[PDB]
């Protein structure tokens, strides 16, 4: 059941999707990411993505309403 | 795993930078590119912290 | 009854915009019903770019009230 | 037949205009990075049957309004201020109404009628064709008179450039109409630049003065660059006029 | 040659539709219809499919009906609403191929050059991969038939797109499955590979055993090209064979040692660090 | 007369039939009718779906000709059976599958001629593989916004399957129409070769891979997990005393101990065993 | 003389009309039963659609015959 | 004005290439099936037409349909050779009528016979049998040469409506090189 929980999150990118660039993280599970609609943002991210794959300031997906790593 | 559909189906946070905070539990925030705002603080946070 | 509904969707109120060039795509090869659009081949005559006083650029196929040969870009 | 035109504008009142946008690149099959022309960047996807071979790193595409995806391959834009100098000259009787200077008629000719019609001779000897000329002398020899003669031939593929409507008010702007000057006689194969007195845009060199000055020198080194640079040029032919030559900088 | 074709499960599902539509009667009906896909490549595509009306006796089976009319229209709808898709054969749903079903295929092949059917089965009683196609050729023999015409076997598998596996494996929550679990089909898989072998050979010790007493014809068919197949039967323990599996193994089980002396050690960290996060967490609560 | 709660039944073609038709035509909404029987007063259930030639817009999409309807289920007719339209359906790609105002105007059109005509929206964007965005509505009278519309006698259409979403509920629920149940209905017939089409024959059971490559992919991920190991001393030894939430964001980033390490000893486990007892049935069974 | 219209909901429907009516008028005989405007109805007679302008008498619609009933189909 | 499904049953057996009529019995034959075509467009436009042969293969070249064109098309190039068939013929029309879009319509069958059949009548009568089991009239038309002063065809007619049944017919041919008209002067009704 979790890893049918894991595929029903995957519904959020759709494509959309918006890009904005990774900034810094502060805790556990919330981060600040860089927009490149002009602003800076304070965002939550999914438990999904691998944290390995963060700060080179990655190019990442975000979402259009809510605004969230995705 | 199963709550966190709707939760990130909910709007985001502006950061900004203070400039120096004032009487009556405000602050002078310019947040990223737009002018400087008077705005209250929250009811966990203190004016001493800022 | 027409000339009533021109009336009511040609407002006063505009955006005014500059031309930027003028082109003229043709049909393609296939194209198969239950996803048929009128707006993808379907015309084969001119077409225009414009570029608004927003900064922002617009593509239309479908001209409007206006003659494409009294317009220069 | 007035009915008719009425029934073209009830067709007419429905169509929505379409988003323009570049692709950066191809993500998957379905998944496309592209970017608006005002800013923002977005992922998007293709219809079906749009020939996905033809989208490539630097091509333009229309895009949905509301569901923001590819909807057709354009060619390139042109900035009509280009239009403005490419289909702008009227005509002119040809140089056998100018007179007197028939070794400098003869001596434009191979340098842009020659190599072009008739390229064998020089693969031949086996040197490539000289690229560039510079007219000059006192006012009213006829630099301006020579150069229209020449281009009443063509009068389809001739720029002119008066090389003092390129400054702006803005910082970059003025290098973006030379990149898309030569980008669009990269376009056409044959063409030919023709920038009457350069002495506003040419200048020598200044010894850290005024700013605007810098916007000058820096709007003068893309000359510099893209006449010889990175990217070679075939069938590009540049003729340049002035009055004093003095004035000039020995790079160019 | 074809050499194998892409099957959607799309179709696999359109045909038993059909044969729930007539499915009333019980007893037997077999269900014809036509089938649908790509002239892609030497490799083939199978999309969609439709049905055509058949009717066919018990004796006599050379009484049969495809109405031409129905498929020239039918057809003619779908050319209409797609432009891509165009003919490519037909199928019928019979477990065990008819000696009727080859004038079916003598009949469409003026509709495509090569004409090919796809044998599926509504009730596969065999656990194993169902839904096998044929394509038939000429191969005359030594005996002088005229025309040998029989239907050669041709591989399959079942296709993908990104929408059918959205809403097919939607419908696949009705029961569980473990898709995820290795090893677990893995153990599965030689079972379900083994229980293919012992179907085979008790298949064919039935027909081994009719023609060997009583009643069946004793032809110059399969009874030596099964001979072959006891003239490979490797010998397995003999003599330099042994120093197969005594060199490559042994390497495998290193591997294996090596992955269990981390496994234990990684299992040994969680100890310490749930053992300090006890009993310092409790005397500083006491 | 009276609503109920009622109960959409399907059929297993008709989803897919949505979906493919919705997939292909994405950038716009795409039409199609919808075709089954009103089996009684409580519940309907649909067994059939077709599309039919059209004309779109990027705004709007048509349909043309209707000489292509009444021939299309004339032979429907004559090959299965006769069998009755029940409603409709149509896309919102991407968007908050809501009834829109052109889609409510072909409702009254809908709802006069037949009495229970269902409204079916389908998106084949918000739906990932494990699960479809499915959809259907129910039009109701503005002259009864007072009086109640469904006598609700039970609970099976009030709490259950979701509240209203509230992208949803901004246009619709429920004002002017209201949402129905969907379940799914399922013959023995195809479910049981429903379950088995991912399944291969005895040759995929009784492979044995290539004993160079994999003895070259052994070599491989072994070296590479020497590589985890000369990690992994560092930082189990390293442990400043940092209230490990602060060790827990300094690890996002390239940090990656004990994360391969659990990974590559299960990769080099299931390889190494399924080849090792595949080829021991292999001398075991055969001969 | 009577018609009948028969939908695709299996729905027979009959109209009392005259043969050099037109077909608008039989429009609006079926808005007057139903309540559906013209604009979204559709007239098949044996695989013909049906204009406004003309007469039953022109398509040779007599007693008692058939008529199919399509409605208009725009979403969006 | 009544409803019925045509199945008529054209001979291309060999024995139809001679010129017992008058120009050949293909064109005797043809106009036979003008005549009948017509017959049954002017009765009724909801009637409708379909055709077999009785060669080596019972071969549907039209299925059940009110146009006539499409089997005029079909008339041409016949080609008159192979042998005559008869148990499966009508067999292949016994299970072809079933199929039918309208329910209402009667199952009849016309059938043109010139040519020798060696047919038993055992197995006639167990087909005769078999069509009383599902109520279909049939009305034979015979041409040119068969079992002359037909044997095994009154006795299948009448064992085909025995017991009170008198609606199918046995029009047999008149021994004459004339034209089709006067070979359907009496059969421009019925038999
Ligand atoms: N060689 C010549 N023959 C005839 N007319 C000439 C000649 N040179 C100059 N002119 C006259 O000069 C005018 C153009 O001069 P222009 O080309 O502008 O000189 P410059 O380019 O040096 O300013 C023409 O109108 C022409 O009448
Ligand atoms: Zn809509």
């Amino acid at each position: 059941e979790f890893l049918h929980a894991q595929e029903e999150v995957k519904r959020i990118q759709s494509i959309p999707l918006v890009i904005g660039q990774f900034l810094e993280a502060v805790d556990q599970n919330t981060a600040i990411v860089g927009s490149t609609t002009g602003s800076n943002y304070y965002v939550r991210i999914l438990s999904t993505i691998d944290r390995e794959l963060l700060k080179p300031n990655a190019s990442v997906a975000l979402h259009k309403h809510s605004n969230a790593l995705v | 795993l199963r709550e966190e559909l709707q939760l990130l189906q909910e709007q985001g946070s502006y950061v900004g930078e203070v400039v120096r905070a004032m009487d009556k539990k405000k602050v002078l925030v310019k947040v990223h590119p737009e002018g400087k705002f008077v705005v209250d603080v929250d009811k966990n946070i203190d004016i001493n912290d800022v | 009854e027409n000339s009533e509904k021109i009336k009511v969707n040609k407002t006063l109120p505009y955006l005014v915009s500059n031309v930027i060039e003028l082109l003229d795509v043709d049909p393609n090869d296939q194209e198969e019903d239950g996803a048929n659009i009128d707006l993808d081949s379907q015309r084969k005559g001119k077409c225009a770019v414009i570029k608004t006083s927003t900064r922002q650029t617009y593509f239309l196929p479908v001209i409007g009230l206006v003659d494409a040969e009294k317009l220069k870009p | 037949k007035q009915y008719e035109k009425s029934e073209n504008d009830l067709k007419a009142l429905q169509s929505v205009g379409q988003i323009v946008g570049e692709v950066l690149k191809q993500l998957t099959e379905e998944k496309f990075i592209v970017k608006a022309t005002n800013g923002p960047r977005y992922v998007v996807g293709c219809r079906r049957q749009l020939d996905k071979s033809k989208l490539k790193p630097g091509t333009r595409v229309a895009l949905d309004m509301t569901t923001l995806t590819i909807m057709r391959y354009l060619p390139r834009e042109v900035d009509p201020l280009v239009y403005n100098m490419s289909h702008e000259d009227p005509g002119n009787v040809s140089y056998s109404e100018i007179g007197g200077l028939s070794e400098q008629i003869r001596e434009l000719r191979e340098v842009i009628e020659l190599p072009l019609t008739n390229p064998e001779l020089f693969q031949r000897v086996g040197i490539i064709p000289p690229k560039g000329c510079l007219l000059y002398g006192p006012p009213g020899t006829g630099k301006t008179l020579l150069a229209r003669a020449v281009a009443s031939q063509l009068d389809c593929n001739f720029l002119k450039v008066v090389s003092s409507s390129i400054v702006d008010k803005y910082i970059g702007e003025s290098a973006r109409l030379i990149r898309e000057m030569f980008n669009y006689a990269r376009d056409h194969q044959p063409c030919i630049i023709f920038m009457d007195e350069i002495d506003a845009i040419g200048g020598r060199r200044f010894s850290e003065g005024t700013s605007a000055d810098r916007e000058i020198q820096r709007t003068l080194m893309e000359l510099l660059n893209q006449m010889d640079g990175f990217d070679t040029l075939h069938r590009v032919k540049m003729i340049m006029a002035t009055n004093r030559p003095d004035t000039l900088d020995p790079a160019l | 040659a074809v050499q194998k074709v892409v099957v959607h499960p799309l179709v696999l599902l359109s045909v038993v539709d059909h044969f729930n539509r007539i499915g009333k009667v019980g007893n037997q009906k077999r269900v014809v219809g036509v089938l649908l896909g790509s002239w892609q490549k030497k490799v083939l595509d199978v999309s969609n499919s439709f049905a055509v009306p058949f009717d066919e006796d018990d004796k006599d089976d050379s009484v049969w009906f495809l109405d031409h009319d129905y498929l020239e229209n039918m057809y003619g709808m779908f050319k209409k609403v797609n432009a891509r898709e165009r003919i490519v054969g037909w199928y019928h749903t019979g477990p065990k191929l008819h000696k009727n079903d080859i004038a079916i295929n003598e009949l469409m092949k003026r509709y495509c050059p090569n004409s090919v059917l796809v044998i599926i089965d509504v009730k596969p009683k065999d656990l194993g991969l169902p839904t096998e196609a044929y394509i038939s050729v000429e191969e005359v023999h030594d005996d002088g038939t005229p025309t040998s015409k029989t239907f050669e076997h041709v591989t399959s598998e079942i296709g993908a797109e990104e929408a059918e596996e959205v809403g097919v494996e939607h419908l696949l929550r009705d029961i569980k499955d473990t898709t995820v679990g290795t090893l677990s089909q893995r153990i599965t898989n030689q079972v379900h590979g083994l229980k293919g072998l012992n179907s085979k050979l008790l298949d064919i010790r039935s027909y081994l055993e009719k023609v060997a007493t009583g009643k069946l014809p004793i032809n110059h068919q399969i009874i030596y090209q099964l001979q072959d197949v006891f003239n490979l039967l490797p010998d397995v323990s003999l003599q330099e064979f042994v120093k197969a599996f005594y060199l490559k193994t042994n390497d495998q089980m290193v591997v294996v040692y090596l992955a269990s002396l981390i496994r234990s050690v990684v299992a040994l960290h969680n100890l310490i660090n749930n053992k300090i996060a006890n009993r310092d967490a409790e005397k500083k609560e006491g | 007369a009276v609503d109920t709660a009622e109960q959409v039944y399907i059929s297993s073609l008709a989803l897919l039939k949505m979906l493919k038709h919705g997939r292909a035509g994405v950038p716009m909404e795409v039409m199609g009718l919808m075709l089954g029987e009103f089996v009684d007063d409580y519940t309907v259930r649909v067994i059939d779906v077709f599309a039919m030639p059209q004309s779109g817009t990027g705004v709007s999409v048509e349909a043309v000709d209707p000489v292509f309807q009444a021939k299309m289920l004339d032979m429907l007719k004559q090959t299965g059976r006769p069998e009755m339209v029940v409603g409709w359906y149509h896309s919102h790609p991407g968007f908050g599958c809501w009834l829109s105002g052109v889609d409510i105007n072909t409702q009254q059109s809908f709802e006069a001629l037949s009495e229970r005509a269902v409204a079916v929206v389908v998106d084949p964007i918000q739906s990932v593989k494990g699960k479809v965005v499915i959809d259907a509505f129910r039009l109701i009278n503005a002259n009864m916004m007072v009086l109640g519309h469904e006598p609700r006698q039970t609970t099976s259409n009030l709490g259950h399957l979701n509240k209203p979403s509230i992208q949803a509920l901004i246009h619709g629920l429920n004002r002017h129409y209201y949402s129905i149940t969907i379940n799914y209905r399922k013959n023995e017939l195809e479910q049981k070769m429903l379950l088995n089409l991912h399944k291969k024959s005895w040759m995929e059971g009784l492979t044995l891979q290539d004993y160079s490559e994999h003895c070259k992919h052994n070599e491989s991920v072994v070296k590479e997990m020497l590589e985890l190991a000369k990690n992994y001393n560092k930082a189990v030894e390293e442990e400043d005393k940092m209230t490990p939430e602060q060790l827990a964001i300094k690890n996002v980033g390239k940090q990656d101990p004990k994360r391969h390490l659990e990974e590559h000893v299960d990769v080099l486990m299931t390889s190494n065993i399924v080849q090792c007892l595949a080829a021991m049935l292999d001398t075991v069974v055969f001969k | 003389m009577q018609i009948f219209v028969k939908t695709l909901t299996g729905k027979t429907i009959t109209l009392e009309v005259e043969p050099s009516d037109t077909i608008e008028n039989v429009k609006a005989k079926i808005q007057d039963k139903e309540g559906i405007p013209p604009d979204q109805q559709r007239l098949i007679f044996a695989g013909k659609q049906l204009e406004d302008g003309r007469t039953l008498s022109d398509y040779n619609i007599q007693r008692e015959s058939t008529l199919h009933l399509v409605l208009r189909l725009r979403g969006g | 004005m009544v409803l019925e499904s045509t199945m008529v049953c054209v001979d291309n057996s060999e024995y139809m290439r001679n010129g017992d009529f008058l120009p050949t019995r293909l064109q005797a034959q043809q106009d036979a099936v003008n005549i009948v075509c017509h017959s049954k467009t002017r009765s009724n436009p909801e009637n409708n037409v379909g055709l077999i042969t009785l060669a080596n293969d019972c071969e549907v070249l039209t299925t059940l349909t009110p146009d006539t064109g499409r089997i005029l098309s079909k008339l041409h190039t016949v080609q008159p050779k192979g042998k005559i068939t008869f148990c499966t013929g009508i067999r292949v029309a016994h299970l072809a009528l079933k199929h039918r879009q309208g329910k209402n319509h009667k199952m009849r069958i016309i059938a043109f016979v010139g040519s020798p059949v060696e047919d038993n009548e055992k197995d006639l009568v167990k087909l005769a049998k078999r069509l009383k089991k599902e109520k279909v009239n049939v009305d034979i038309i015979n041409f040119g040469e068969e079992e002359v002063n037909t044997e095994k065809l009154t006795a299948f007619v009448n064992t085909l409506n025995g017991k009170d049944g008198t609606g199918s017919h046995l029009v047999t041919v008149p021994p004459g090189p004339s034209l089709a008209d006067a070979l359907i002067s009496s059969p421009i009704l019925a038999g």
